[PDB]
């Protein structure tokens, strides 16, 4: 159904069910959340998971916010020294914009 | 003084007490012995030598070896190495979690390769969105008979596909007739599509976008360049 929402071009019905199904839980399912954004919440939570702030300085660093993900990162006596290729470079675009719809609401006819 | 019977001992021996070596804590020293290439393996596990635990893998002769070795690599950070190793195992699951999180293009069309491999529909749709591609989403679909859900993506973000896939999924339905079955319209009738006129297609936006695609949408950021997607974004998009 999530997929369903993503499908059609629209923001919320997708985020709270992201709530709902991120607050039961998960290890690897916040990614369905993030793409279709920019922003994400999860990697408040995320950081629990993870908290190497390796994944947080990944993800952080853009919104102009590697920074916090460092603040730890020092703060545990950091442990990373080598990455690999991943500089965003994949485009999280395609969806919608007028002339041409969505489909929230689908018609038809039996003819 | 054992030095000196070092030289007279050899294989096996040198294992056992290695092992005791092992006992001892004396890993390294135990390294320095080592004489097994599993003996070794594990130790190398304990001891981390990198790369010179990859010259024992050599030609590591097993994924396991990787997949267990990439959860230590990756532990220790050394992850330009480790995704060697890993694309190495091509190990695509664990893998695609680094290289999601900071994000890349690159990976994605490897790992496309990959998608087309990995046998569920699923994974590589979200891929082909990933990189942004609808026409690949689309294409997947023809293999996998998805076609309902084809045409919503179709519809949605527009390739027109709905018209054509429209026909070949009424199609199917056409074969298994009775006329509520087939259902019919693209243009006008029981569809609209162009005389509709309303979300999914255009030039100006379009435009706007087209560059859109090429710079970083911003706010403040990193090397990790920007592009947003949230408020702003619907905003614009709807201009």
């Amino acid at each position: 159904l999530s997929f369903l929402y993503l499908i059609t071009g629209n923001l919320e019905k997708l985020r709270k069910m992201m709530k709902i199904a991120e607050i039961r839980k998960d290890m690897s399912g916040h990614y369905q959340n993030a793409l279709y954004l920019g922003d994400v919440s999860e990697r408040v939570r995320i950081l629990k998971n993870c908290g190497q702030k390796s994944l947080a300085y990944l993800s952080a660093a853009t919104h102009g916010l590697d920074e916090e993900a460092e603040s730890l990162k020092e703060t545990f006596d950091p442990e990373k020294e080598t990455i690999p290729d991943i500089d965003p470079n994949a485009k999280l675009l395609q969806p919608p914009a007028p002339i041409m719809p969505l489909d929230t609401n689908w018609p038809l006819l039996t003819v | 003084m054992a030095d000196k019977v070092l030289p007279t001992i050899p294989k096996e021996q040198r294992t056992r007490v290695a092992h005791f070596l092992e006992k001892q804590g004396f890993k390294q020293q135990a390294l320095t012995v080592s004489t097994d290439p599993e003996h070794r393996f594990e130790l190398a596990l304990q001891l981390g030598e990198l790369k010179i635990a990859y010259q024992l893998a050599v030609e590591a002769e097993s994924e396991q070896k990787w997949k267990q070795l990439a959860e230590l690599a990756i532990s220790k950070c050394q992850f330009s190495l480790a995704q060697e190793c890993l694309h190495h195992a091509q190990d695509y699951g664990g893998l695609l979690l680094l290289a999601t999180a900071s994000g890349n293009a690159s990976m994605v069309n490897k790992l496309a390769e990959g998608a087309e491999r990995d046998g569920k529909n699923n994974v590589a749709f979200m891929s082909y969105f990933l990189q942004g591609k609808l026409d690949a989403c689309l294409e997947l679909l023809i293999r996998t008979g998805r076609l309902p859900e084809a045409a919503f993506l179709a519809r949605t973000y527009l390739p027109s596909q709905v018209s054509r896939v429209v026909k070949l999924w009424r199609e199917n339905l056409s074969k298994v007739n009775q006329k509520a079955a087939e259902s019919l319209a693209d243009p006008t009738e029981y569809e609209n599509l162009f005389p509709g006129l309303k979300e999914a297609f255009v030039v100006e936006e379009w435009v706007k976008e087209t560059h859109a695609d090429l710079w970083p949408a911003k706010q403040y950021p990193l090397v990790t360049p920007n592009e947003e997607r949230n408020v702003m974004e619907e905003a614009k998009g709807f201009q």
